[PDB]
């Protein structure tokens, strides 16, 4: 069941990895589009503990929680339907398989170019089996003006 | 000038929540210093506002002051006070002498507070009865820390364990962990009569009991300040009083620089390298 | 065994007079710990027993607690709290973080207490009127330390200078040195409106006033503890509360290791050596 | 007087083996200070005598001096040098400023030396190949410490890693653990 609405003004996302420049550009795009809520709910990084990262919401300082595992980030944020995987070319496949075990995710954008084609075919097969839309790999992302931006598409403001 | 007009953003580091030096008057947690003095809270009140950011009740602040005054000094032959007297006797100032005494406070000297608190907290939270807990500590090959005094055993109580224990009995609302530690010492005094709760163990278990038994703590924060080491801050802040007193005493008696005797060394150097 | 029978003498060093760890119970000056708790003396009472070896009166002990709580913290942007936050943020324990913050306390940071106390004591003991004293300080080329605030000037008082000043006015028996410092600030506010007594100056002059105005001090001991540095112990013991709070706050917010920006250095290295 | 005649025993604590201040001249391990200066050993020689109580060979002492000089400073923006500059700028003496800077050295600042040494020692002593070791560190969720630089990557070497590495290659007799770390 691939939905025809991927992103809206209620769309939240989980960014996989230390990409605070991309998350800051995400929050800048959300602020300039007169959106009430930030679209980054949590950040997942297995190489550090659970803490908070200090970002900008326009003029204001806000805190985005960075989680070690994916399960606590999925439990604490049930409104997330988008995961943006900023993992490398060798750690994107297992992270995407771990993402697709959660039914709340409706789309995954895989940013990393490089992945072998057989693992990408396995990702495509499980995406057709689960209905999750995979934007990528080897992409910069996708932009919906007024609603949501993926990663580094467009650039800065 | 360009931040006055608000056309730039600089990422501001150094996040803090314990003091507001700017503005009109000093704000510790969310309340001004004049409201601190008007409500007549003690030094335990400003430890509540500065360390925990919460207005602790009057019995909790008075107990924090009470556990500070018993921790104040325990003689000069302890290791940190020895460091304080040595550094003060070598012509140093108050900061260096107190500092060199405070740096001795670690796991062996003054470490019974936080480790005894964590030991009894892990015993009580895991649902183990004291009879099984004592056997588990015995057969793991490590002693129950916070329990065991050298000389004062049975109908000869520590007399500052007694005052703190009495204040916790009439003034605290509910004491599960203190009663657990009382059962553990009732077992270990049946083993050997001088295995009573130390002041280092009773302050620890009553401090965990205070954090998880009184109001305003949400049962992860009461277990978080133990892990961070708020028990160590109580010991170091209490013993700083006695260390500054040791500095003032060794400077007032006007004693010259100490050198250890050579008959108390017993050099074991190798023959030739 | 040969000292039990008393047939040898060993010269005993390490003279002390602030604690008696042996015997039955803890004795601070000459009184046991149960008499400390039964007489209901505060933390200022055990600073009186440990630092000065004297039972200070109730207003003096309450004033010592009062001057401890205003000294507790003054924000993170001060230099010692910056050292505490830096050392705590680099993964160190409480002792190292508090210690590295306390070692900043010297002549520039926190040195206004003891030096302001000595300055006003040498002004008052030498029989110089405040009008001549201000001119003497002006024409010697150094500022009156303990006097001068950045923002809060006239009908906008420091609001913790006010509480301490009020408590000294109703509760102290006689205040010569405080009135002398009031005349000095009445001159210097006629010069520039923000030249009021700081808390660092008022605690100093009121502490000297307390030692030389209340009982049990014999007028060389009241001038001796100022020279030794008992004012510095008040500041360091007070600010240790805020420094331990800073350690617990920077460990609870879970902030990673700090590195200074390279645009806030301005390297001026030579061209080639 | 009663210990001069030897009719009493006092239990002597404070056991030490790194210096002999008594007697004629200073003895570090078992050798006098004049033999230290006559054999022309460097500062690495007295770290060998004082820390390890052994006369290290000349390449080992020169390598100890070499690893001291690259460790000497890495700018003021590091956390300990920031503490040193803050404490020195507040009117303190050398001991307090150096001390407040040294107390920053812990697990996060300067902890990569001992923890990286223990990590590669536990990797090499347990018989794990580097290809399995990197995957084991990746799937345990913690980074290989001692590995990873911010800017200087490939054909742009650290230029003090290179000098130490070259000195270890020509002067050390056998390098199993260095070759293991090179494979990692
Ligand atoms: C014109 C245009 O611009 S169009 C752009 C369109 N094309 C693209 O988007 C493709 C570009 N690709 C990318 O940008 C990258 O692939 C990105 C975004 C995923 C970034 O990935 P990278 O930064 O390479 O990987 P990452 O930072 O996770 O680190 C790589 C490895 O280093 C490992 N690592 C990091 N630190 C350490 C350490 N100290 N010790 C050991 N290993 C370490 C990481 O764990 C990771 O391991 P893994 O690869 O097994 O996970
Ligand atoms: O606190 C400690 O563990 C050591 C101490 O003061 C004592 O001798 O009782
Ligand atoms: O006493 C000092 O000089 C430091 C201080 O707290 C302040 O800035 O007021
Ligand atoms: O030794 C450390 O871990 C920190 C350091 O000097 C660096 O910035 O390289």
């Amino acid at each position: 069941g691939k939905s025809t609405t991927l992103f809206s003004r209620h769309t939240k996302a989980i960014v996989w990895g230390m990409q605070t420049r991309a998350v800051q550009g995400m929050l800048d795009f959300d602020y300039v589009c007169s959106r009430d809520e930030p679209s980054v709910a949590a950040m997942v990084y297995p190489f550090t503990g659970d803490h908070k990262q200090k970002f900008y919401w326009g003029h204001k300082e806000i805190l985005i929680p960075v989680f070690k595992n994916m399960a606590d980030a999925m439990r604490k944020h049930p409104e997330v339907d988008v995961l943006i995987n900023f993992a490398s070319l060798r750690s994107a496949y297992d992270s995407t398989m771990e993402t697709m075990n959660y039914a709340q995710i409706r789309t995954i954008a895989i940013i990393a170019e490089g992945i072998p084609e057989a693992l990408t075919r396995k990702l495509i097969k499980k995406a057709d089996q689960k209905g999750v839309t995979i934007i990528g790999p080897a992409t910069v992302g996708g932009i919906k003006p007024g609603c949501f931006k993926i990663g580094n598409t467009g650039g800065m403001l | 000038w360009a931040r006055e007009l608000g056309l730039i953003r600089k990422p501001a580091s150094f996040m803090t929540s314990i003091c507001d030096e700017r503005g009109q008057e000093l704000i510790y947690a969310g309340m001004p210093i004049t409201e601190v003095f008007k409500e007549e809270m003690g030094i335990g009140g400003v430890l509540g506002l500065l360390w925990f950011q919460k207005r602790l009740p009057k019995y909790s602040c008075q107990f924090i002051e009470m556990c500070l005054m018993v921790t104040a000094d325990h003689g000069p032959a302890v290791s940190g006070a020895h460091n304080t007297i040595i550094c003060a006797r070598a012509g140093k100032d108050l900061v260096s002498s107190l500092t060199s005494g405070l740096l001795t406070i670690g796991d062996r000297f003054g470490g019974a507070l936080d480790a005894a608190a964590k030991m009894f907290s892990k015993a009580f939270d895991s649902g183990i009865i004291p009879m099984e807990f004592v056997n588990k500590m015995k057969k793991e090959g490590k002693l129950i820390m916070g329990i065991g005094h050298r000389v004062k055993s049975i109908n000869n109580p520590d007399m500052r364990v007694q005052i703190l224990k009495d204040y916790v009995r009439q003034h605290f609302p509910a004491t599960p962990l203190l009663d657990y530690a009382l059962e553990v010492e009732k077992i270990t005094t049946s083993k050997k009569p001088n295995l009573i709760l130390n002041v280092d163990g009773l302050i620890g278990v009553a401090f965990v009991d205070m954090l998880r038994n009184c109001g305003s703590f949400t049962r992860e924060e009461a277990d978080e300040y133990i892990d961070i080491g708020a028990l160590n801050g109580i010991f170091v802040l209490g013993r700083s009083m006695g260390f500054i007193g040791h500095y003032l005493d060794q400077k007032r008696l006007k004693q010259g620089l100490y050198r250890h005797p050579w008959d108390d060394i017993s050099y074991v150097l190798p023959e030739h390298m």
